[PDB]
């Protein structure tokens, strides 16, 4: 917002004033004749119509700008950073890295590399305008061509730079007869107004709902494309096959299953193993997923596993201790049609 | 102790409204209104000083006002302001007052004189607090979220916000004159007065002593006391001294600006009923509030409505999910799950329902 | 609405009210609510303080 | 007395005028042809409407 400075008008009697140009933004001046102002104690002066009035005004930046303002940037490209959680050696570990295929991060003797982002799509735009805590995709007018009553009506290079540019059609008018005062046709401030018609923020208009923050401005949590990850894992974690207990006498059964967004499937497997030990479990068909990663096996015992599927009839193999076991079942539709968690 | 206003003086300027329709001259003229603060508190510039006496003290009891080209002190208590109902004053210093006032369109100020007189002025100024957050709230809550917002402060030491003060030009008053059998008598009573008359002889002259110009009508001319002792801070209404634009003497404007957190109410959690791939949210506004919804995919499907009554709204979820923002509360996400148990595999086929409920219009036109 | 009230020598407040819809007529196109420092002048009916009818 | 109105800001086009109006309070805007046919129109405005003629 801008402040309009209009010092005390110059009054004169029996003589005439004159306009001297001022090298100030949107500075304007005018003169009038025949005005006969009156004050509390009576007429200012005697000259009935020979008197004259000179007025002038200009517009400057407001000190409030140092605290409140709207800033227009021309952000074009972006970089990606991401946070990952990895189950390693039976514990959750957090990693942070730039998701552009360059940053490499060492953790627990293993080297992780993430990115680059498959999709270059962004929710932002070449030109953006930011308020205190809001961001807007909007093509601001070019500097020095602000249209009055609209965003950019006053342009400043920086909040502290003294130089400014303005366009406000500051036209004066003849003062009311019998009174001493200065009228001004100051243009209404388009900046304050734009705050009134800002519209929807980009945190709602962004496709894929990429949450937007500030200081710094980032777009976060939007699902687009995929990520490549390369992990160099030292052999220390690796265990020779002989170390792992063997497995035999594999049987599978499904007392019931329910294709749903949750782990609605339960499978009971009878197994026999050489010795007590951990053993990984996996499903080699992408159509089905298993919540569990590994499990301890003692020998001729059984175990239960919770899994999620989408097939009406679930017919799949399961891998454990380098062995395959079939599993066939007929799931049923649940009752709910929509869920909150993803 | 923030004492820079030694040589200042109040105005007595043409206020736009002295009451009852006619506009006259009052000591409470106002010419500047600042409302850029998001919180809603307003600075009000005022003609007359406050918090001082003639001896330049700092007690808040009194305030300075001009009258008959002479200063006087009046009780600070009677000062008040209004827009539609009595407002609340918080700032009292120099020529600026910090006040907060409910939604109002005009703005008047009033005070009681040592003259036991009520002097009041008003300006039409549309004061509309900006709705911060979606929930258009009018009184901040016991419980709610906190958001940043601009506002003012009580500090009385500014940083390079200067306002010039200049020597008052003059005040031409003819009460000093009086006709003595065609002999005008001008009384000075201890000031510097320039008289100037179209009459001959001593037509012009600056004096500080009572004078007489014989054989001339009082209405012949006018004279003005030329005061140049205590400076008067610039305003558009006051005429200029007629020599140049600026004059030495600058004062800082107090009550700077900063942004602080402010509270904002949450919204009644709506009651949601259910249907096939469809959600029926019933909403209780409790006050004007915004409800928006958008798809979770590459297409927004943006919508945002204002609500003030209980609307029961229905949304059809897409296969990729849908999120709805209600007031300032955290948005709720709903994404579809499989549709129905109606379909089932068995001796009666009942597979068309399978391939319709799941992947409707697909794997069915394939049939 | 429109109410009037007064304080008695009885040190009592006596008040009455009538529902009367008071709507000033908008004079001119610009629906203005407080008259300006600067503006045009138009005729309009009104009263006066004379005490001799 | 009665207030004037903020002078609108007018932009341009082929045989077309785009007047942007700042009400500052409820106000009336009307337009009419200069010929034998009025083409009368008169609207009330309270927000900044950008109108085209
Ligand atoms: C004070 C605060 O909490 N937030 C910001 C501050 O970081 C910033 O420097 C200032 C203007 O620059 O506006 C406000
Ligand atoms: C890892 O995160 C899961 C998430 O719920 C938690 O249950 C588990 O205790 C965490 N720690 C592990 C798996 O060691």
């Amino acid at each position: 917002e801008y402040k309009t400075v209009i010092p005390s008008p110059y009054v004169k009697c029996c003589g005439t004033a004159e306009c001297k140009d001022k090298s100030l933004p949107d500075y304007s001046c005018k003169v009038f004749t025949g005005v006969y102002p009156f004050m509390w104690g009576g007429a200012y002066c005697f000259c009935d119509a020979e008197n004259t009035q000179l007025s002038e005004a200009h517009v400057e930046k407001s000190e409030s700008c140092k605290t409140e303002f709207a800033s227009a940037y021309r952000a074009h490209t972006a970089s990606a950073s991401a946070k990952l959680r990895v189950l390693y050696q039976g514990n959750n570990i957090t990693v942070a890295a730039y998701a552009n295929g360059d940053h490499a991060v060492t953790v627990k003797d293993a080297k992780f590399v993430v990115g680059p982002m498959s999709s270059a799509w962004t929710p932002f735009d070449n030109k953006i305008v930011v308020y205190k805590g809001d961001v807007y995709n909007m093509d601001y007018p070019p500097f020095g061509a602000g249209r009055p009553g609209q965003f950019g009506d006053i342009q400043s290079r920086t909040p502290e730079s003294k130089d400014v540019y303005a366009n406000t059609q500051l036209v004066l008018q003849r003062p009311a007869a019998g009174t001493v005062h200065v009228p001004y046709s100051q243009a209404p401030s388009g900046f304050k107004y734009w705050l009134k018609e800002r519209g929807a923020s980009l945190q709602h208009t962004a496709p894929f709902g990429c949450q937007i923050a500030t200081n710094p401005v980032r777009a976060v949590n939007c699902a687009v494309g995929n990520i490549p990850i390369s992990i160099d894992i030292p052999d220390a974690a690796f265990t020779r096959v002989v170390d792992a207990p063997s497995v035999t006498d594999m049987s599978c059964e499904v007392p019931a299953c329910t294709h749903s967004s949750d782990f609605g499937g339960v499978a009971i497997i009878k197994y026999t193993a050489s010795k007590k030990g951990k053993c990984a479990v996996h499903s080699m068909t992408n159509a089905v997923t298993i919540r569990e990663a590994d499990v301890e096996v003692e020998g001729n015992s059984q175990l239960q596993i919770s899994f999620s599927t989408a097939l009406a009839s679930a017919e799949f193999r399961v891998q454990v201790c380098s062995t395959q076991v079939h599993c066939a079942a007929a799931c049923h539709p649940p009752k709910d049609h929509i869920v909150n968690y993803p | 102790n923030f004492n820079v206003y030694k040589a200042t003086r109040p105005y007595l300027a043409h206020c736009p409204d002295c009451g009852e329709g006619h506009s006259c001259h009052s000591p409470i003229a106002l010419e500047r209104i600042r409302n850029e603060a998001t919180d809603g508190t307003l600075k009000i510039q005022v003609s007359l000083q406050i918090g001082i006496k003639t001896d330049d003290s700092h007690d808040w009891t009194k305030l300075r006002y001009m009258d008959s080209h002479t200063p006087a002190d009046a009780e600070r208590a009677g000062l008040l302001v209004r827009t539609s109902a009595p407002c609340t004053i918080t700032g009292t210093m120099g020529h600026f007052i910090l006040a907060r006032c409910p939604k109002g369109e005009t703005l008047t100020v009033g005070f009681t004189d040592s003259r036991k007189i009520s002097h009041t002025c008003t300006h039409p100024f549309h004061h509309e607090p900006p709705v911060i957050g979606r929930e258009r709230f009018h009184s901040r809550p016991q419980h709610g979220k906190e958001l940043p917002c601009s506002t003012y402060v009580q500090s009385t030491a500014a940083t390079a916000e200067e306002i010039e003060v200049h020597m008052p030009p003059d005040t031409p008053d003819r009460t000093l004159m009086t006709q003595q059998s065609g002999n005008v008598k001008i009384t000075v009573n201890g000031q510097t007065v320039r008289y100037k008359c179209n009459c001959g002889g001593s037509n012009e002259g600056l004096t500080t002593t009572d004078k007489v110009i014989n054989n001339c009508k009082i209405d012949q001319c006018h004279a003005a006391v030329t005061n140049h002792k205590n400076w008067q801070y610039n305003s558009p209404l006051v005429p200029r001294n007629a020599e140049l634009g600026d004059r030495k003497g600058k004062i800082h404007i107090p009550f700077p600006l900063a942004n602080v957190t402010c509270r904002v109410p949450k919204a009644r959690n709506p009651t949601v009923t259910y249907g096939k791939n469809q959600v029926t949210m019933l909403l209780y506004p409790d006050h004007p509030t915004l409800l928006s919804y958008r798809n979770m995919g590459q297409e927004p499907n943006y919508h945002e409505e204002w609500v003030t009554h209980k609307k029961e709204v229905t949304l059809t979820v897409p296969t990729e999910g849908l999120e709805v923002t209600w007031g300032n509360n955290e948005p709720y996400k709903y994404w579809p799950q499989m549709s129905t148990n109606g379909t089932a595999h068995g001796h009666p086929h009942e597979i068309i329902l399978y391939y319709y409920e799941l992947y409707p219009t697909m794997t069915v036109v394939i049939v």
